[PDB]
């Protein structure tokens, strides 16, 4: 019974692969060869943010492309005035083992999480006085690896317990739980409409979760190693995953196909952070070889290298308008590139 | 700590 | 204009001053990572003052002991977060050789997983052999041949404990770059804490001299 | 019941229709060329229009 | 006097190679530590030592072209005082920073708890400030007493002078002897006896502490420590001993000129001291694995 039912799933999985095989008739690079390549982009460090004394693990860009939050292991959560390199706030953390941080779309709340398994929500306004803890979301049995705000009241957080969960700030309880993964979830990304989001776990698979229904619409298994980064395309119909097998893969939701792979022969280190530009033409992906590489999202050609960091880069974010890209790294430095 | 070289030539008192 | 820009700069300077002070305050605590089986006994006997974080001060030295026992996830995903700890407090149950995949071999596998770890190449390990009182009453009844087939000595606590201690020390392939401080847990006061202080003190010498350049 | 739940989740993935990969690739490429002009990363902007000098 | 040509030529080439090596090493150390390295207590100590040595060696061409024709100064009053002020301040600062680094290493090794809980960057900068103040205080007599005087033969020799202070030649001679004796004693005690005793006492305690604990896993730390101590001794003790012998016999030298070996022996000893100043980064900064890793990464 149990073995026979499990065997049927394998046959059904083969049918999905067979359906994908029939769907796969022409690769993305096959039809993209008839357009002019972007070439080379000389991104330069416009400014350096130096206020962290420990490894920086995550950062998030503001919707106004002016304020960014940075999470570092020294127990400090700094709000950075990107234009003037100023420090808007320095949030103290009860637990210094923070591995993720989120910035609210409205700019009123900032989240953080990590080994404490608690998603702490911080009110940026605090008309009464200084910044203080607003709510602490403690319902996960695994390390919090990623978190992103849907709005001022809803937030979805990744966790090491293999299960993703969507939270509700006013009630402080899990609105829904996303189950179906196998490995530890490392990163999630939200579509521009905030109606559907992807998740990357340690089982070398990418899963698409519906926010309202709380169930897995789509599953993408194309990576040889675990996935550490994921990011939607600006159009919301595709996403790219960063793994530890030195390969970045682009998946599109409409066809459930591995559109293309972003790898080079001299790259053997893994990928910890990925992002897209305003138009999505440039796939900026962080790498474990102490520097970032800019990839052409249509031709797999490395159009630039961000090599202005002293340690391994762990986080990477692009502004909403695409004006600049900010790179985080374990060297306690934040580099902003145009 | 800078050693005087020719301060013994009676230039010490020369005006 | 400059009216609001100056105010933001002053706030950033005040924040930066707080960051330097908070960073300096956070820099004098000894960060220790717990792995392992007697881990709760070690924390309880020195609790002077997610992830279990405890802080205690001994001989004017502040310690930050972190327990990651309640983390049922992949170790390598978060084990790099502790890169830079002064030492690692590894707890091994002496009487777990008979208990069962052997429990003792699991501890050795976990011990080898951090000795060869790239994040702790220069990080010392403060090994503790816990529940030695139960081990001396168990070695006579249960020989070490069940756990270690390549054993030839008598089933006596005097040499069986040394053989077990030497087995873990020989498992570390990162020789000449770090030192493993081995101790046996005892119910007597201010001796497990003293060993932690003594081992950390020697590690501080190594860290200072490596920064100095002698080592 | 875990295996039964997995099948109930794996089955609906095949139910949803998949469009041609070439059509999805062409549509994805069309988005890049449509929004290429408002992409500062693609084409560098002068310091007057660049807040990061 | 057949062999005196070597005794005159060798100091010039020693000072030249000292200039080249000091400028190169100090520039590399400053560039790596101040921009490519984390701002730590050892980092700022090494950076201060490198800055002192660099400011000393950048002056070295002036001393070379001065002693090339016998200490003559083709330059002027302001530049002469600038050169000698820089030399004395940087030498005192370098020796005081060597002593302070020895003290810091002794504190870190003998008192690890105090180093962990009481060695902060701000306090470290505050206590680095002190040696510079001491150097300024000890260079004050170079500030006021030294000046430019011209011999009737048209050659310019800018050295210490008491034309204004004494008023009368007997008073000039008395105050000159007093100042030279005080300067020699101050140099021998504060500039030599204070750091040499500190270096010997401190570095002996690190060697004793590691020997007692049995932490010696290789001969590298012992070799580095003994090389530093031996270089500092064999490079400063000769010059300081020559200066002390000249100062104690200075009254006889001016009154009768009984001793003349000191006049020709100062130059090789000064060259050795300058070469110690230039090698200070090599034995103090280049011995760190992290520093060499950053240097090779930055190139």
């Amino acid at each position: 019974e149990l073995d026979q039912l499990r065997q049927e799933a394998e046959q059904l999985k083969n049918q999905i692969r067979d359906a994908r095989k029939a769907c796969a008739d022409a690769t993305l690079s096959q039809i993209t060869n008839n357009i002019d390549p972007v070439g080379r982009i000389q991104m330069r460090t416009r400014r350096t943010l130096r206020g962290h004394l420990a490894k920086i693990y995550a950062m998030h860009w503001g919707t106004d492309s002016r304020l960014l939050v940075s999470a570092s292991q020294d127990g400090k959560l700094i709000i950075w005035d990107s234009y003037t390199t100023n420090k808007v706030h320095a949030i103290p953390l009860r637990s210094s083992w923070v591995m993720t941080c989120a910035y609210a779309p409205s700019g009123n709340y900032v989240a953080c999480g990590g080994l404490d398994n608690i998603c702490s929500i911080y009110n940026l306004k605090t008309r009464e006085g200084n910044v203080r803890v607003s709510r602490e979301l403690a319902g996960h049995t695994g390390y919090l690896s990623c978190c992103r705000f849907l709005d001022d009241n809803q937030i979805v957080t990744s966790s090491g317990d293999t299960t993703c969960a969507l939270w509700d700030i006013e009630t402080g309880q899990q609105t829904t739980t996303f189950t179906g993964h196998t490995g530890d979830v490392m990163s999630l990304s939200l579509a521009p409409d905030t109606r559907l989001f992807v998740s990357g776990a340690c089982d070398a698979s990418a899963k698409l979760w519906d926010v309202r229904e709380g169930m897995c619409r789509q599953t993408f298994t194309g990576h040889e190693s675990d996935i550490n980064a994921i990011c939607f395309f600006p159009n919301g119909n595709a996403f790219a995953t960063g793994s530890d097998d030195a390969t970045c893969r682009l998946f599109d939701l409409r066809a459930d196909q591995e559109l293309m792979t972003y790898s080079h022969d001299n790259i053997i280190c893994g990928i910890t952070s990925v992002s897209f530009s305003k138009s999505g033409r440039l796939l900026l992906a962080g790498y474990d070889d102490f520097n970032c590489n800019v990839w052409d999202a249509l031709k797999a050609d490395r159009a630039g290298v961000l090599a202005g960091h002293d340690n391994r880069v762990s986080c990477l974010g692009v502004t909403d308008d695409g004006m600049a890209v900010a790179t985080g790294s374990w060297d306690s430095f934040l580099k902003i590139w145009n | 700590m800078a050693p005087r070289g020719f301060s013994c030539l009676l230039l010490l008192t020369s005006e | 204009v400059s009216a609001e820009d100056k105010a933001a700069a002053e706030r950033s300077k005040m924040i930066d001053k707080n960051l330097r002070e908070d960073g300096e305050k956070a820099a004098r605590e000894v960060k220790l990572l717990l792995l392992g089986s007697g881990k709760n006994t070690i924390v309880k006997q020195m609790k002077i003052i997610g992830i279990v974080e405890t802080h205690f001060t001994f001989k004017d030295l502040h310690f930050k002991m972190f327990d990651v026992g309640a983390q049922r996830s992949e170790r390598k995903k978060w084990i790099h977060c502790f890169e830079g700890v002064t030492a690692i407090i590894f707890c091994v149950a002496l009487s777990a050789y008979d208990l069962v995949m052997n429990r003792m071999h699991a501890s050795m596998k976990l011990f080898d997983s951090i000795c060869n770890n790239k994040w702790f190449t220069d990080t010392s390990i403060i090994l503790f052999l816990n529940k030695k009182d139960l081990f001396e009453e168990k070695i006579t009844h249960s020989p070490l041949t069940i756990c270690f087939p390549e054993y030839t000595g008598a089933n006596k606590y005097d040499e069986a404990a040394s053989y077990i201690q030497s087995k873990f020390e020989d498992l570390n392939k990162r020789k000449d770059t770090k030192e493993i401080y081995t101790h046996f847990t005892c119910s007597t006061d201010t001796k497990n804490v003293q060993f932690v202080f003594d081992a950390v003190t020697d590690v501080i010498i190594k860290n200072n001299l490596k920064d100095c350049g002698l080592f | 019941a875990q295996a039964r739940k997995l099948v109930e989740q794996l089955k609906m993935e095949a139910n949803i229709d998949r469009i041609k990969v070439s059509k999805a690739a062409a549509d994805l490429m069309a988005y890049c060329e449509a929004h290429a002009k408002e992409d500062p990363l693609l084409t560098p902007v002068p310091a007057s229009e660049n807040p990061f000098r | 006097s057949a062999g005196y040509t070597v005794l005159r030529i060798l100091p010039l080439v020693v000072l030249g190679v000292t200039f080249v090596l000091g400028v190169l090493g100090n520039g590399l150390v400053i560039w790596v530590a101040g921009f490519r390295m984390t701002r730590t207590v050892t980092t700022i100590c090494y950076l201060n030592l490198a800055l002192a040595d660099f400011s000393f060696t950048a002056t070295l061409p002036f001393l070379i072209v001065s002693m090339a024709m016998g200490e003559k100064w083709p330059f002027g009053w302001f530049l002469c005082k600038l050169i000698h002020i820089v030399v004395d301040i940087n030498l005192f600062g370098s020796v005081f920073l060597i002593g302070f680094i020895a003290l810091d290493r002794c504190i870190c090794v003998l008192h690890p708890v105090w180093a962990q809980n009481h060695r902060t960057v701000s306090l470290a900068m505050k206590v680095i400030v002190g040696p510079w103040i001491l150097a300024l205080v000890l260079t004050l007599p170079v500030f006021l007493f030294l000046t430019t005087v011209t011999i009737p033969n048209g050659d310019t020799y800018c050295t210490f002078n008491f034309a204004s202070w004494g008023g009368t030649p007997e008073e000039r001679l008395k105050v000159a002897i007093t100042m030279l004796t005080a300067r020699g004693i101050i140099r021998f005690v504060i500039g030599f006896l204070l750091p040499m005793s500190i270096v010997a006492i401190c570095y002996g305690l690190i060697a004793a502490k590691i020997h007692k604990k049995g932490m010696i896993k290789s001969s590298r730390p012992l070799r580095v420590l003994t090389a530093v101590v031996a270089s500092f001794f064999i490079c400063w003790f000769p010059f300081q001993l020559v200066a002390l012998l000249g100062t104690v016999w200075l009254k006889e030298m001016l009154f009768y000129g009984k001793y003349k070996i000191i006049d020709i022996l100062v130059n090789p000893t000064s060259s050795l001291a300058f070469f110690n100043s230039c090698l200070n980064p090599m034995l103090y900064v280049f011995v760190g694995q992290d520093f060499r890793e950053r240097l090779i990464h930055s190139l």
